[PDB]
C-alpha cells in the first residue's frame, strides 16, 4: 500500500548528502569567486539536478489520492514537484550559466567617479557607504546612475534571457509562470478553511496594502518636508521623493533619513551606532550579542560550526566575496551566516535577523528532508525580525547599555524610536509590493520588453511615490540592480513577513503579559514566549502555514490590525504634521529629468 | 590471573566496524582495568546498566564482550535496552536484561574525509527486526512492493547504506565510536577480576 514512506525514507537520506554537496559548493562560491569554484558550483548543481529529475518522476508513481497520512501527502506532493528537473539539460546549465554571470557581476561591479576617475568603487562594502551617508544631491546622483548605467545595462539580455527559461521551467511545473511558482509558496492543503490558493495571495496583499495605505502616506508627506529642508529645488512639495535620496541604493529601507528626520533631534539617540563605535565593538561581539538574546528566551546556543565556518568579516585575504546578509543551512546540522558584518546598529539588527533564520533551520531538523522548512518564506524572514523588534525597543538597548542609562522616557522618545521604526517597517512596504508586482506582470507577459523600464518607473511613481532623476530607455534593467532580483531571490516575503511580525509579537507579548503599548513590549528573558514560538517553528511546513498561524496568533491569514495598532502614536503625530500638507504624490513634476 | 586485561586495543584500533557487520572481542582470562578506556576519555556517552562506572575495577565476572562499530551522533542514543530506530532495529539491538557499559566518543578527525567516508555502512531495510545480539550482513536487495525484484530498481532498494562523513557536517552527523561492555556471570570460576575486586 504504502511504499511510499519506504521510497521517501531512502529518498531523505540521499538529498541530504547531495543537497550538503550543493550548498557546501555554492557557499565556496558565495566566500571566494573565482572561475574554478563558479565551475564546480556548476556540477554540484548538475548532479543535485540529475539526482531530483529520477526521484519526482518515481514519485509520480504513487497515487497521491491513495495517501491518507497528510504528513506523507505533503511530502510526496513536495516531491511530485519537479522543480529545476522541469528545465533540461542545455536548458538547466544555460540557465546556470546567466545566473552565475548574473551573480558575479552584482557582486564584482564596480563604477567610478567622474571627479576623480582613477576611483572605481565596490557597492557590497564601499558605494553603499556613499548612498548611508551623503548629502550631496550630485555626489549621490552619479553613484546612483553609475550602478545602474554600468552594471544594470550589463544585466538586462541576461533578466530576459533569464525570464524565458525561468517561465519554461514553471510551465513545466503546470503553473501559468514563475511568478505563479513563487506564489505556489503559500499553497496549504489541511481542512475546514485551513486551505489556501495560490491566487488569494494578489487579493490578500492588496487588501492590505490599502490599509497600510494611509499611514505610509503620512509618513510619504512628512519625509519630503524634511528632505526638502537639504534639497530645496530637487524636490516638489506636491510629487515625487528622489530615487538616490533614500537610506539605500535604492529605494528600499528609509532607515538613513532618520539623521535628517528624527522628530525632536535634542533627546537619546534611537540610532546607537556611535556608541557601538566607541563602545569598541566587532563583529564577534555583535553576534554574541544575537546569541544571548536567543537564549535569553530558550533557544539554543549556536553551533561550534557555526563560529567555525561563518563569514562575519569581510575577508582580508584578496578574496572576492558576495556580501549580501544570508543565513545557510547546508543540511547537515552545518548552518552558517554569510555576512559582512560593519560596526554599526544596522548590522547589528540584521545579525538578529539572519541568526533567527538560523534558529529557524535548527527548530525544525527534527521534520523529514522534504518538510524542513518555513510554513511559508515569510515566516522565515519574519522570524528572524520578531526578535528585532524586542532587540530594538530602548528598554532592551538600555539594558545593553549602548544607551546613556539615564530614564528620558517619554512619548518625545516614543515618537523618536516610533519613527526610526516606521522608515524601515512602513517604508519597505510600497517599495516590496511594487517590485514584485513588477515582476509577476514582467513573468506573466503583460509588459513587453520595449516598455519594461517605461512600466518600471511608472509603478514606482504611482505605488510608492518615487520618481527618477535621470531618464531611462529600455537599454537599463534597474530591477536587476538588487540582489534579490538578479541572484533569483522571491520578494513578496518581505511583505507577508512584516505583517506577520506585528500578529506574532502581538502574541508573544500576551504571553509575556507585558501591559500596554505593543511597541513597549520586550521578550526578553521570557522563557514561555520562546517556547510558543519554537513549539511552532518545530512544524515547519509539517502542517498547513494557517494552522501554524492560529496555533499561536489565532488568525488564519494576514491581519494589518497589529501592524497599525503599533504605529497608532506615530500616525497621530504624523497627521498633525501634515494638516497643511499633501497627503500624496503625483506623477506630474520632474527633477529636470 | 596477573596478565592484565586487552581493552585498550579494542579502543586503540585505526578502523572500526561499520554496525551493521559489528565486531566483537571476547575478554577472558585476566585483570580488567577499565582505566585505559580514559585515554580516549573526551566521551558523548557512557552509560551503564546493572554495574556503575565508578565501580569497574572492582568487577568480577565469568567473561567480557567488548562490541565496536562506527555510528552517527544522533543514533548513539539507540544504543541502550529497550530502544527503537533503524540502528537497533536492523543494526544492532541490545537485550532488556542488558548489564553493560555503552562508551561512545566522537571521531571525526580520522573518520571523517573532505569527500565523504563512505567506507561506513548501516542497514536501512529489513524485513523484521533484529532480537537482541543478533547481526546480519546480507546483500540482498529489499523487495518493498508485492511484485518481484531486481538490482536496485523500484519498489526494490540496496539494503545497506553509506554516511557522508564530511569534516564540517554538525555534531548530530559526525562519526561516533562506539564500544559496548557486555558483563557475564555464567555458572564457573570468575577470570575477568578487577584490581579492587
Ligand atoms: C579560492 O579559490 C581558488 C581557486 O578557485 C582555490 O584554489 C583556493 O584554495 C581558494 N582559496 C581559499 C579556500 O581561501
Ligand atoms: C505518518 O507516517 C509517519 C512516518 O512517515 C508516522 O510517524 C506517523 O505516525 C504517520 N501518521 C499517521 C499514520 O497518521
Ligand atoms: C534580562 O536579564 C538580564 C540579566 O540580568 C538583564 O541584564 C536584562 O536587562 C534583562 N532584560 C530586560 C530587562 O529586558
Ligand atoms: C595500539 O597498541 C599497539 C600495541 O603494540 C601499538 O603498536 C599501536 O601503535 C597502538 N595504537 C596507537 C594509535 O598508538
Ligand atoms: C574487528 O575484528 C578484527 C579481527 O581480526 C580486528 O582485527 C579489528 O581490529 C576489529 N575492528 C574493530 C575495532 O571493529
Ligand atoms: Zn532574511
Amino acid at each position: 500500500e504504502e511504499l511510499a514512506k519506504t521510497f521517501l525514507d531512502k529518498f531523505n537520506q540521499e538529498a541530504e548528502d547531495l543537497d550538503h554537496q550543493r550548498s557546501l559548493a555554492a557557499w565556496n562560491y558565495n566566500t571566494n569567486i573565482t572561475k574554478e569554484n563558479t565551475e564546480k558550483m556548476n556540477e554540484a548543481e548538475a548532479k543535485w539536478s540529475a539526482f531530483y529529475e529520477e526521484q519526482s518522476k518515481l514519485a509520480k508513481d504513487y497515487p497521491l489520492q491513495e495517501i491518507q497520512n497528510f504528513t506523507l501527502k505533503r511530502q510526496l506532493q513536495a516531491l511530485q514537484q519537479s522543480g529545476s528537473s522541469a528545465l533540461s539539460a542545455n536548458k538547466r546549465e544555460q540557465l546556470n550559466t546567466i545566473l552565475n554571470t548574473m551573480s558575479t557581476i552584482y557582486s564584482t561591479g564596480k563604477v567610478c567617479n567622474p571627479k576623480k576617475p582613477q576611483e572605481c568603487l565596490l557597492l557590497e562594502p564601499g558605494l553603499d557607504e556613499i548612498m548611508a551617508n551623503s548629502t550631496d544631491y550630485s555626489e549621490r546622483l552619479w553613484v546612483w546612475e553609475g550602478w545602474r548605467s554600468e552594471v544594470g545595462k550589463q544585466l538586462r539580455p541576461l533578466y530576459e534571457e533569464y525570464v524565458v527559461l525561468k517561465n519554461e521551467m514553471a510551465r513545466a511545473n503546470n503553473y501559468e509562470d514563475y511568478g505563479d511558482y513563487w506564489r505556489g509558496d503559500y499553497e496549504a492543503e489541511g481542512a475546514d478553511g485551513y486551505g489556501y490558493n495560490r491566487n488569494q495571495l494578489i487579493e490578500d496583499v492588496e487588501r492590505t496594502f490599502a490599509e497600510i495605505k494611509p499611514l505610509y502616506e503620512h509618513l510619504h508627506a512628512y519625509v519630503r518636508a524634511k528632505l526638502m529642508n537639504t534639497y530645496p529645488s530637487y524636490i516638489s512639495p506636491t510629487g515625487c521623493l528622489p530615487a538616490h535620496l533614500l537610506g539605500d541604493m535604492w529605494g528600499r529601507f528609509w532607515t538613513n533619513l532618520y539623521s535628517l528626520t528624527v522628530p525632536f533631534p535634542e533627546k537619546p539617540n534611537i540610532d546607537v551606532t556611535d556608541a557601538m563605535i566607541n563602545q569598541n565593538w566587532n563583529a564577534v561581539r555583535i553576534f554574541k550579542e544575537a546569541e544571548k538574546f536567543f537564549v535569553s528566551v530558550g533557544l539554543p546556543n549556536m553551533t561550534q560550526g557555526f563560529w567555525e565556518n561563518s563569514m562575519l568579516t569581510e575577508p582580508t585575504d584578496g578574496r572576492k566575496v558576495v556580501c549580501h546578509p544570508t543565513a545557510w543551512d547546508l543540511q547537515k546540522g552545518d548552518f552558517r551566516i554569510k555576512m559582512c558584518t560593519k560596526v554599526t546598529m544596522d548590522n547589528f539588527l540584521t545579525a538578529h535577523h539572519e541568526m533567527g533564520h538560523i534558529q529557524y533551520d535548527m527548530a525544525y531538523a527534527m521534520q523529514p528532508y522534504l518538510l524542513r522548512n518555513g510554513a511559508n518564506e515569510g515566516f522565515h524572514e519574519a522570524v528572524g525580525e520578531i526578535m528585532s523588534l524586542s532587540a530594538s525597543t530602548p528598554k532592551h538597548l538600555k539594558s545593553i547599555g549602548l544607551l546613556p542609562s539615564d530614564f528620558r522616557e517619554d512619548n518625545e522618545t516614543e515618537i523618536n524610536f516610533l519613527l526610526k521604526q516606521a522608515l524601515t517597517i512602513v517604508g519597505t512596504l510600497p517599495f516590496t509590493y511594487m517590485l514584485e508586482k513588477w515582476r509577476w506582470m514582467v513573468f506573466k507577459g503583460e509588459i513587453p520588453k520595449d516598455q519594461w523600464m517605461k512600466k518600471w518607473w511608472e509603478m514606482k511613481r504611482e505605488i510608492v511615490g518615487v520618481m527618477e532623476p535621470v531618464p531611462h530607455d529600455e537599454t537599463y534593467c534597474d530591477p536587476a540592480a538588487l540582489y534579490h532580483v538578479s541572484n533569483d531571490f522571491s520578494f513578496i516575503r518581505y511583505y507577508t513577513r512584516t505583517i506577520y511580525q506585528f500578529q506574532f509579537q502581538e502574541a508573544l507579548c500576551q504571553a509575556a503579559k507585558h501591559e500596554g503599548p505593543l511597541h513597549k513590549c520586550d521578550i526578553s528573558n521570557s522563557t514561555e514566549a520562546g517556547q510558543k514560538l519554537l513549539n511552532m517553528l518545530r512544524l515547519g511546513k509539517s502542517k498547513p502555514w494557517t494552522l501554524a498561524l492560529e496555533n499561536v496568533v489565532g488568525a488564519r491569514n494576514m491581519d494589518v490590525r497589529p501592524l497599525l495598532n503599533y504605529f497608532e502614536p506615530l500616525f497621530g503625530w504624523l497627521k498633525d504634521q501634515n494638516r497643511n500638507s499633501f497627503v500624496g504624490w503625483n506623477t506630474d513634476w520632474s527633477p529636470y529629468t | 590471573p596477573t596478565n592484565l586485561c586487552p581493552f585498550h586495543e579494542v579502543f586503540n584500533a585505526t578502523r572500526f566496524a561499520s554496525v551493521y557487520a559489528w565486531n566483537r572481542t571476547r575478554i577472558s582470562n585476566c585483570v580488567a582495568d577499565y582505566s585505559v578506556l580514559y585515554n580516549f576519555a573526551p566521551f558523548f556517552a557512557f552509560k551503564c546498566y546493572g554495574v556503575s562506572p565508578t565501580k569497574l575495577n572492582d568487577l568480577c565476572f565469568t567473561n567480557v564482550y567488548a562490541d565496536s562499530f562506527v555510528i552517527k551522533g544522533n543514533e548513539v542514543s539507540q544504543i541502550a535496552p529497550g530502544q527503537t530506530g533503524n540502528i537497533a532495529d536492523y543494526n544492532y539491538k541490545l537485550p532488556d536484561d542488558f548489564t553493560g557499559c555503552v562508551i561512545a566518543w566522537n571521531s571525526n578527525k580520522l573518520d571523517s574525509k573532505h569527500s565523504g567516508n563512505y567506507d561506513y555502512w548501516y542497514r536501512s531495510f529489513r524485513k523484521s527486526k533484529l532480537k537482541p545480539f543478533e547481526r546480519d550482513i546480507s546483500t540482498e536487495i529489499y523487495q518493498a512492493g508485492n511484485k518481484p525484484c531486481k538490482g536496485k530498481g523500484p519498489n526494490c532498494y540496496f539494503p545497506l547504506q553509506s554516511y557522508g562523513f564530511r569534516p564540517t557536517y554538525g555534531v548530530g552527523h559526525q562519526p561516533y565510536r562506539v564500544v559496548v561492555l557486555s558483563f557475564e556471570l555464567l555458572h564457573a570460576p570468575a577470570t575477568v577480576c578487577g584490581p579492587h575486586h
